């Protein structure tokens, strides 16, 4: 995350972190239930064997609230394409159930119609992760969050050098130096409604980080609510 | 603005218009209160809430 601020104690409990063989984070995820994680399809080709860490806010030290879970089943959308990044979504089933606690809790899945008319018409959403704090820097050792304005669909289309499909949406700033970045992919985009946070997107891609005339591109969760429900049963 | 378009129909969470009337509902892990509008967490760590303990 470029700009924004630190997630303070208990503020981002749905954040998950995918860690490689060296125990280093390479992507994010969203906790949906005791057995399921939401992530990006493109994150699956960034490591061979990986696990999931929950409850962490500072990767420099183990304070005691962190827990690691192995992945039982990887459910990747069969329509994902590296060429356009369309259908950038995956669901992970864990071997053991997550223990909800301070800094560990699921985000709410909304219903499709209501989410589109009421959540996605709000002024902003919240993106979070352990990714880079600048386009060329190293990954953040602290979990960060950032408020990002929803961006008009037409304006986003005009600004992009790659096709913006109906399975995607745009959020962030034209020129202001705040955006998601490398390592944040797969993580949560949530929208607050009366002190309750609902998952509205998955961190997907951007032409670099926080560039002028450029926005952040997120997988549109509402397009995949039935698919998610089906993945959480089978 | 009428029904679900006027302040979310007074609902805490989901709002639906059924036969020209407001109907509220809640996410999994909440139950609708007796007033038919508020959403009550059924147990510990309900979805979408920042943790306090
Ligand atoms: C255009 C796209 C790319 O190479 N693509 C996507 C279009 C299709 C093409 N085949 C691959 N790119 C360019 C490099 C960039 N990688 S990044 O690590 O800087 C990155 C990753 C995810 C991001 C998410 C948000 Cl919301 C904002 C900024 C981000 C920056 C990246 O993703
Ligand atoms: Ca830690
Ligand atoms: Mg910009």
């Amino acid at each position: 995350i470029v700009g924004g601020q630190e997630c303070k104690d208990g503020e981002c409990p749905w954040q998950a972190l995918l860690i490689n063989e060296e125990n280093e984070g390479f992507c994010g995820g969203t906790i949906l239930s005791e057995f399921y994680i939401l992530t990006a399809a493109h994150c699956l080709y960034q490591a061979k064997r990986f696990k999931v860490r929950v409850g962490d806010r500072n990767t420099e030290q183990e304070e005691g609230g962190e827990a690691v879970h192995e992945v039982e089943v990887v459910i990747k959308h069969n329509r994902f394409t590296k060429e356009t990044y369309d259908f950038d979504i995956a669901v992970l089933r864990l071997k053991t159930p997550i223990t909800f606690r301070m800094n560990v809790a699921p985000a709410c899945l909304p219903e499709r119609d209501w989410a589109e008319s009421t959540l996605m018409t709000q002024k902003t959403g919240i993106v979070s992760g352990f990714g880079r704090t600048h386009e060329k820097g190293r990954q953040s050792t602290r979990l960060k969050m950032l408020e990002v304005p929803y961006v008009d669909r037409n304006s986003c289309k005009l600004s992009s050098s790659f096709i913006i499909t109906q399975n995607m949406f745009c959020a962030g700033y034209d020129t202001k130096q705040e955006d998601a970045c490398q390592g944040d992919s797969g993580g949560p985009h949530v929208t607050r409604f009366k002190d309750t946070y609902f998952v509205t997107g998955i961190v997907s891609w951007g032409e670099g980080c926080a560039r002028k005339g450029k926005y952040g591109i997120y997988t549109k969760v509402t397009a995949f609510l039935k698919w998610i429900d089906r993945s959480m049963k089978t | 603005r009428k029904l679900c378009s006027l302040d979310n129909g007074d609902c805490d969470q989901f709002c639906h218009e059924e036969q020209n009337s407001v109907v509220c509902s809640c996410a999994r892990g909440y139950t609708l209160a007796d007033n038919g509008k508020a959403c009550i967490p059924t147990g510990p760590y309900p979805c979408g809430k920042q943790t306090l303990e």
